[PDB]
RNA sequence: UAAGUCGACAAGAAGAUGGGCUUGGAAGCAGCCAUAAUUUAAAGAUCUCGUAACAGAGCACUUGUUAAAUCUUAAAAGCAU
């Protein structure tokens, strides 16, 4: 019951074939599970912030130790060996093979900013 | 230099003869620098040159190779001539065995070229004179330097051949100097696949 | 390297043989559309147990067929000979064209 | 070289016409041959539906074309119940950052990805990442997603 | 304030810059040589984008028809035909073999607070690892005896590596027949059932790929040897036959 | 040719060279460009 | 910077997708709005050309070959042009 369209919702304008009818909304449970997780990528007034925002962040921060204010280097600049071990097993193989793809997206994002930056410095 | 370190592969038939340091007395100068006369003989002919003395040649007659080296890489004078002396020897070896060639293409309506003999202007017995009709009111005729063979497979195509690249490419530049390629119709004399970007209209 | 004048190439070598390294590089220099243009290519891979002398076959559009050893001459030397014969054909075409 | 042309045509509307005539009639290939040939390829699509085509012209004017599924932008707009703009065609948002033309649920997107997977050249990509590429275009046309 | 001697915990002293893709990519292959028991070596010859997608398309379609009766995880997507960097990948084998983390001694490390904490630098990108592979590679004839030396002649020019999370001969038959079919041992898919295989783009891409060699559990394997591995139906059945005796 | 006091490269093919320098004169700094002949520049007078 | 720096050369530089709007036409590239994604060895809803509009040639970027054992790149300062 997490979807807005109940079982039977007629999908308007999705059947380009002539000898066919528009698709019909199938049950919610029958739908795959990844569909319910692919939506993770979607992302005076200033005075009220300093009076409240500036004070609350400093409280949760607890600037007494240097571990909370640590650099926190992004994954695209680290050097610690990934979770790879010899003859670790299938459970470790897939897990090791998942981080190699995680670092992939990290480097992929670095190129966008650089490629977008180089193009900006040439079209002043 | 990264070209001087590269050994010079001497193909079969070529013979390199390295002379010894000498100094030709010049009354106008107080101290001449020693040089080395290098003779490169082979099937097509024989070329010569005088290299500075600071350049050392390790003539390896066993494996048919000769590597060049200077006495000091920190000197600008020795670094420059190191690569230049290598480039000239390369042309000599590959020029006395295979030979150097140059092709000239004559574009333009009414442009022709024929090889004839002009005994009245022969700089030496049997000199070939390339006759060029390039639209001028007078006939253009140039004598090939001693050591070059000029031919025209077609009226609009000249073929120069010689063992010295500097002499071959320099004579082709004298011919092209009569009609330089124009950007409006491509008319001119193109040397070795030279091209010109035409205009819109 | 000029591959336009090359009709077909037939190379036979062993993968684990250190002398066949130059042969592998030669296969990569060929452009992608070499097959669409009509150039036929055949590659024979030898077993690892027994290693036979690597063979490199080259043929131009003028009937010339070249055969060179992959051991003595390195990749820098094989590219040389293929360019020499392929260059004279480029000039030969211009002389007889137009 | 073998040039390629891009043109959008109707389902069964194959005849000398701006989308067809000047698209390939100037190159040299037989136009009428393509019209009568496109009808056989498209004989089960509703009359008037847009149909992208990638026609390839080999040397000697021997043409061959591979039919392609309808545009995704046309499917989203046609599936988002957007208001038909000028000329009888649904239009997207002029300012996707502010304006909103429609809202499509995640379940609707799942069906839009399957129809697009019918293409062979696009059948290898997983369907898990294919639904995110279409959601990536909704932000460019001003269509929000509701779970 | 962070002191000068303080070093991030997730960024120990590396032998070379870590931001560059050279060392960042080396760390990837290092873990791939340990996480992937079965690895096949290929050679791509100027394959176009459309051709690459077509080649990887038949794999996803072919590898999806393999059964999973033993209940193992759905190993049907982690198999990728990834193109690697021959130069950097050549050093990966050196490190995994000529470097042992146990040969490193712990040293005091200063945190953000300044307290001395003992730490050990065992990352493959460390200065100790860089010194081990070099001194180990100094000897030439001795390296030819190891598994690395047996695979060094293959890491020449462009090379593509296929990664399989586990040693499953069933998946090998579905991949070895789409990438390097060798009938009758591994016949190619039929035309009446897999028309996508015999396409204008796919057919022109498979001819550019060549199975130069393969690596299994850190052991060199020849082309003819991979047929013996893939020839086996399943690994568990091979062990049961030896038990009947 | 445009004679300036501040010669600058106007594209990727422009090259800075010092020509006409011999035993009698010091020469001038040129901006030679094979692509566009409008990028030709010189620094100094005779 | 031998984990091949620098330079050159060879190939690649994708797909959803002619983004939406505008316009006689706007397909990366007149202009306006947006520019979380996806898949890759890598690939900006696009940096310079090109087209009436497509097509097409380059760049960012990616792999390979050649090859340096005091030899990469940039800045500042000193004296010169
Ligand atoms: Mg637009
Ligand atoms: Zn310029």
């Amino acid at each position: 019951a997490i979807s807005s369209c109940p079982a039977g919702t007629k999908l308007n304008g999705l059947n380009y074939f002539k000898n066919k009818a528009d698709p019909v909304a199938l049950p919610d449970e029958e739908y795959p599970e990844w569909l319910w997780r692919c939506l993770e990528v979607q992302k005076k007034q200033r005075r009220l912030a300093m009076k409240r925002a500036r004070a609350q962040e400093a409280k949760i921060l607890a600037s007494g130790d240097l571990e909370a204010l640590a650099p926190k280097i992004p994954l695209q600049k680290q050097s610690v060996n990934l979770p790879g071990a010899v003859n670790g097993g299938v459970q470790d193989a897939v897990l090791a093979d998942e981080k190699r793809e995680e670092l992939r997206k990290a480097m992929r994002k670095e190129r966008k900013a650089k490629i977008k930056e180089s193009n900006y410095l040439k079209a002043m | 230099s990264k070209l001087g370190r590269t050994p010079l592969s001497i193909p079969p038939g070529v013979e390199i003869t390295i002379g010894e340091p000498f100094v030709k007395r010049d009354m106008t100068q107080w101290k001449q620098q020693p040089k080395r006369k290098i003779t490169v003989q082979g099937p097509l002919g024989q070329l010569e040159m005088d290299i500075p003395d600071f350049i050392k040649i390790d003539h390896d007659a066993e494996a048919r190779r000769a590597t060049l080296s200077v006495a000091n890489r920190d000197e600008k004078e020795q670094r420059e001539m190191w690569g230049t002396t290598w480039a000239y020897l390369n042309r000599f070896i590959m020029g006395v065995s295979e030979g150097h060639t140059a092709v000239l293409r004559l574009v333009g309506i009414g442009y022709r070229a024929t090889i004839d003999t002009r005994p009245e202007k022969e700089e030496y017995p049997g000199q070939q004179f390339v006759c060029l009709k390039l639209g001028f009111s007078h006939p253009v005729e140039m004598g090939v330097p001693k050591g070059m063979k000029a031919s025209t497979p077609q009226p609009t195509r000249i073929l120069l051949e010689g063992i010295n690249r500097e002499q071959v490419m320099t004579f082709a530049a004298d011919i092209r100097r009569w009609r330089v390629p124009e950007p409006y119709k491509g008319k001119g004399i193109f040397v070795n696949g030279e091209t010109i970007k035409l205009k819109q209209k | 390297m000029l591959t336009r004048f090359i009709t077909d190439v037939s190379t036979r070598f062993n993968p684990f043989s250190a002398k066949a390294k130059a042969a592998r590089l030669f296969l990569s220099f060929l452009p992608p559309n070499a097959r669409s243009n009509g150039m036929n290519i055949t590659t024979q891979l030898l077993p690892r147990n027994s290693t036979e002398t690597p063979l490199l076959y080259v043929k131009f559009k003028d009937g010339k067929e070249m055969n060179l050893d992959v051991e003595n001459m390195g990749i820098k030397s094989i590219v040389e000979e293929v360019d020499r014969h392929s260059r004279i054909l480029q000039k030969q075409a211009d002389l007889n064209d137009g | 070289v073998e040039q390629v042309v891009k043109l959008i045509v109707g389902a069964g509307q194959a005849s000398p016409s701006p989308p067809v005539g000047p698209a390939l009639g100037s190159k040299g290939i037989k136009s009428m041959d393509f019209c009568k040939e496109f009808n056989a390829r498209t004989a089960h699509i509703n009359t008037g539906t847009p149909m992208p085509v990638r026609v390839t012209v080999r040397p000697d004017r021997s043409f061959h074309f591979d039919v392609r599924t309808p545009h995704t932008s046309w499917l989203l707009l046609n599936a988002a119940e957007a208001p038909i703009g000028k000329g009888g065609k649904r239009k997207g948002a002029s300012n996707p950052g502010k304006e909103v033309v429609g809202t499509v649920s995640l379940k609707h997107v799942y069906e839009i990805a399957k129809i697009k997977q019918s293409e062979l050249r696009l059948s290898g990509l997983p369907l898990e990442g294919l639904c995110r590429a279409v959601i990536y275009q909704a932000r460019s046309i001003g269509i929000n997603v509701i779970p | 304030r962070l002191p000068d001697d303080y070093v991030p915990p997730t960024q120990p002293p590396s032998a070379r810059p870590v931001d560059t893709r050279k060392s960042q990519l080396l760390r990837t292959y290092t873990s791939m040589l340990r996480s992937t028991p079965l690895m096949l070596i290929f050679q791509h010859n100027n394959l176009t984008a459309i051709e690459w997608a077509a080649i990887r398309r038949e794999l996803s379609l072919a590898l999806s028809n393999v059964p999973v009766p033993e209940g193992a995880p759905d190993i049907t997507s982690k198999i990728h035909l990834q193109v690697v960097r021959t130069r950097i990948f050549d050093v990966a084998l050196k490190t995994v073999e000529f470097f042992d983390p146990s040969t490193v001694e712990p040293t005091t490390a200063t945190t953000a607070t300044g307290t001395k904490v003992p730490a050990t630098y065992n990352h493959d990108l460390s200065k100790h690892a860089w010194k081990a592979v070099k001194e180990a590679t100094k000897n030439t004839e001795a390296v030819e005896k190891t598994v690395y030396g047996q695979l060094a002649p293959l890491l020449v020019g462009p090379v593509a590596i296929l990664t399989l999370p586990s040693v499953s001969p069933a998946h090998l038959g579905a991949a070895l027949s789409v990438l390097a079919p060798s009938p009758p041992a591994f016949p190619a898919p039929s035309r009446k059932k897999n028309p996508g295989y015999y396409d204008l783009t796919c057919q022109s891409g498979l001819q550019k790929l060549l199975l130069v060699g393969g690596r299994i559990e850190g052991k060199a394997f020849d082309y003819d040897g991979i047929k013996w591995v893939g020839g086996i139906e399943n690994g568990i059945e091979g062990l049961r036959a030896q038990l009947v005796h | 040719m445009k004679v300036h006091s501040a010669i600058k490269k106007r594209c990727e093919h422009c090259k800075v060279v010092r020509r006409k320098a011999n035993k009698r004169q010091n020469g001038y700094l040129y901006i030679i460009c094979p692509a566009n002949p409008r990028h030709k520049q010189r620094q100094g007078y005779r």
